[PDB]
């Protein structure tokens, strides 16, 4: 049980290149789930203003299942929606 | 010169009260057991003294584990003693072990005695030179 | 008793006695099922165990 | 010997015994001419015959 | 910002923890001394049970319902057989695995941020090491209830308030078919649990000089 | 870091000693076998003294031993 | 001008506090067992008519040990120079026997052994053999 | 900040009362252990003194202690 | 006794002597069906065979 739309921190650790979709991981380490982990995939905008990632698989661990729910990220320090690379 | 004082000296205020309340503790403990501890003297113990004849002066060894009047009859025929009993022999029989290497039969047949306790007991006869095994009521 | 029933008065009943696990608290032992509880200002301890 | 009652034997011991729902007991023991019972939170004892 | 309170604790907590345990094996002889288990033990290899004493006791149900009485006793533990005395260690001694993996993902970056980090270690350091400090405290109360309540038992008995403990030995000889053989077998078993007499006719008093 | 250190060196192992003979006759006082007398009073692991760490898996941090109590030091906080 | 008081040592620590803390009702509590229990039951005699003292007895000896009795006993017949013996069969529980002295009589390190063993061991001495004797209990 | 300046200065903090023991061997003044005696005659919170706060949220800023009765102070004006 | 009747009787046995399995351990040879454990520190030999 979560409250819609609340806040928590993650940690991306495998790089990906915004030319081919795919799975890419990324792992809670703080708050109620620990160790949990996250599939999913990005998208590409129209201008390369910002990136965002598509995060819908959630993986808790000790229990046998796989949950569906869907959720985006932001920027920690920075409050934003965009990627931090280089677009030059 | 240099003096070293000892090294688990109660040099803190708990160590010397740990360690006093060790002490009390363990004179209370011992003065209990030694007021509770049941003795009895030896001018009336019941047990078989050692009859001191020169052929039980002999050094064996022997390991056995159960019926006694077949062992003491072993025994006395190695001593050249003549062997007899008194008494009705119980359905259940007095049963002992005994495992030793070197020692007096003299020892052997003490120990004997103090294994049958009151189910029976043995005498020994130097002069007719004789042993019986006496047992119960 | 027949249909209506189970109308008699409650009759006298001797109050129980003290809950059985003060001795425990009293020896210092929490109670079994309880949490800890912070307190200040002095020398005590305190447990909730069944909303007491 | 087939003792049965509804108290308690203390001293000599069973090898096998046997209880009833309306509560009686029935032990089987060896034979012993004398038999120590514990009842009401106190223990005395008998003596048999054969 | 929370990670900082969640490491300094578990640091704090296993330093405190290893530090209070080396310190109770370094002073070993006279917790065993004092905690002299086997003395205890009654003849037939036989644990004591356990007893639980209360005075001057009241309880309030209701109104015009109070119930008061003046002392108490309890069976906490029935006695049962043992092959060894328990020791001081099964109560006071407590586990310590070290951690060693501070997930290195919120990292100090900024003076501030550095700053608050620091102190929010710090204070959740000291909080673990009073927790610690606290279920050590929960241990020492359990083993001294265990011992007290040996301890009451054993007066009561010489007070003459709890029947001791009853036992027969049943002893048969060579037993077994041809290919198992036993020499002699001995079967004890327990009758009488100990328990609290209520006829205060045989109650006996004590009075020293 | 010599075990037989000014002596005659190393010779071999006796293992019913679980200790290394020097090339002069003496023991040295270093170990060669795990199955000797090793004087150790001081040791780690969760759920000691117990029936071991369960093998179970807890979504939270609680974690059990075989006896069934529990151990907050082996557990995380909240 | 300063101000001290004497009782000046090295800082304790709150776990050997607590330590204390319940030793010393422990303590107490032992010592009041003690008292009831003596003035409660009539004394009887003493073990050093069973086991007198005797010459060639009083090399001194200090003693640190938490384990069973055999080992024991057979370094202090050893060091005594006089015959061993034993009677009955060794109960299949070990009877342990726990000692924290310092500069004794080799008499009351026999009497404070038979003391401790209490109810299942009991030790004899016959000097004019020379001879020490440890005695398992009959019972089971 | 310093409990026992001028002093010998800080031995330890002994928990038995609570208090730091300055090296000369007078007591110091500081508290060391929130279990320690504490004549403070003054406290904070709403709801006190009846069934403590109620565990539950209200949507309303009224706001009623567990015995039932509702503090009025602690509740939001309007 | 009917089905309402209580009739809840117990039965008990001779207790059994100790496992024939320890003589195999004494004489040295690992049970069968076990696996060899770790020991450490002293002169033991250790096997687990059903959770013993």
């Amino acid at each position: 049980i979560i409250k819609t739309g609340d806040i928590m921190f993650a940690v991306l650790d495998t790089s990906v290149n915004s030319d081919e979709p795919g799975p890419i991981l990324a792992t809670i380490v703080t708050g109620k789930l620990k160790g949990s982990k996250l599939i999913g995939s990005f998208n590409l905008p129209s201008n390369a203003d910002k990136m965002v990632i598509t995060f819908n698989t959630m993986s808790i661990p000790g229990a046998e299942k796989t949950i569906s729910i869907s959720a985006y990220a932001i920027d920690p320090n920075t409050a934003r929606t965009a990627l931090a690379s280089r677009t030059n | 010169k240099f003096k070293k004082p000892p090294i688990n000296n109660p040099s803190d205020d708990a160590t010397i009260k740990l360690a006093e309340a060790a002490v009390s503790v363990s004179d209370s403990m011992l003065e209990m057991a030694k007021v509770e501890k049941v003795i009895t003297p030896p001018s009336k113990d019941n047990t078989l003294t050692i009859p001191n004849a020169y052929n039980l002066q002999a050094r064996a060894s022997v390991d056995w584990s159960g019926p006694i009047e077949e062992l003491t009859a072993r025994i006395a025929k190695a001593a050249h003693f003549r062997f007899r009993v008194l008494g009705k022999s119980p359905s259940v029989p007095v049963l002992i072990s005994i495992s030793t290497k070197d020692e007096s039969l003299a020892e052997i047949l003490r120990d004997i005695d103090y294994q049958a306790g009151k189910k029976a007991s043995i005498h020994v006869y130097p002069n007719s030179q004789v042993v019986e095994l006496r047992y119960a009521k | 008793y027949g249909p209506n029933a189970k109308s008699m008065p409650t009759e006298e009943g001797i109050p129980p006695s003290a809950n059985d696990l003060l001795l425990h608290v009293l020896e210092g032992v929490p109670p079994p099922g309880s949490r800890r509880l912070v307190v200040s200002g002095g020398d005590a301890r305190a447990w909730l165990s069944n909303e007491k | 010997m087939y003792v049965r009652t509804n108290l308690t034997i203390l001293s000599p011991g069973w090898l096998a015994s046997m209880t009833s729902a309306d509560g009686t007991h029935a032990y089987e023991m060896q034979k012993s001419p004398v038999l120590l019972v514990s009842w009401h939170g106190k223990v005395m004892q008998l003596k048999v015959e054969g | 910002k929370e990670t900082a309170l969640s490491v300094g604790a578990q640091a704090g907590l296993a330093w405190r923890a290893k530090i209070i345990d080396e310190q109770l094996n370094k002073q070993a002889r006279n917790l065993d001394a004092i905690y002299d288990f086997n003395s205890l033990v009654l003849e037939h290899n036989i644990l004591p049970p356990v007893l639980l004493e209360g005075r001057n006791t009241l309880n309030l149900a209701d109104a015009q319902s109070i119930r008061i009485s003046d002392r108490t006793y309890k069976v906490a533990k029935q006695a049962h057989f043992i092959t060894t005395p328990p020791t001081w260690r099964q109560y006071l001694w407590m586990d310590y695995v070290k951690p060693e993996a501070p997930n290195v993902t919120l990292l100090p970056k900024t003076k501030a941020e550095k700053e608050i980090w620091c102190i929010y270690t710090e204070r959740g350091w000291k909080n673990g090491i009073d927790q610690a400090n606290t279920i050590l405290e929960e241990n020492i109360a359990r083993i001294k209830e265990d011992f007290g309540g040996m301890i009451l038992y054993r007066k009561l008995l010489a007070m003459n308030m709890v029947s001791p403990p009853y036992v027969s030995h049943t002893d048969l000889g060579v037993t077994g078919d041809g290919s198992e053989i036993h020499i002699d077998d001995r079967v004890l078993r327990i009758t009488a649990l100990p328990e609290l007499n209520v006829n205060s006719a045989e109650w006996r008093a004590a009075v020293a000089k | 870091d010599g075990c037989c250190s000014k002596m005659g060196g190393i010779n071999y192992c006796d293992s019913s000693a679980g200790r290394l003979v020097c090339n002069n006759g003496f023991y040295s006082t270093c170990y060669c076998t795990r199955h000797a007398v090793m004087d150790l009073q001081f040791l780690m692991g969760c759920c000691l003294w117990h029936g071991g760490v369960y093998p179970q898996l807890n979504s939270s941090g609680l974690v059990v031993c075989n006896d069934g109590y529990v151990s907050e030091e082996c557990s995380l906080q909240k």
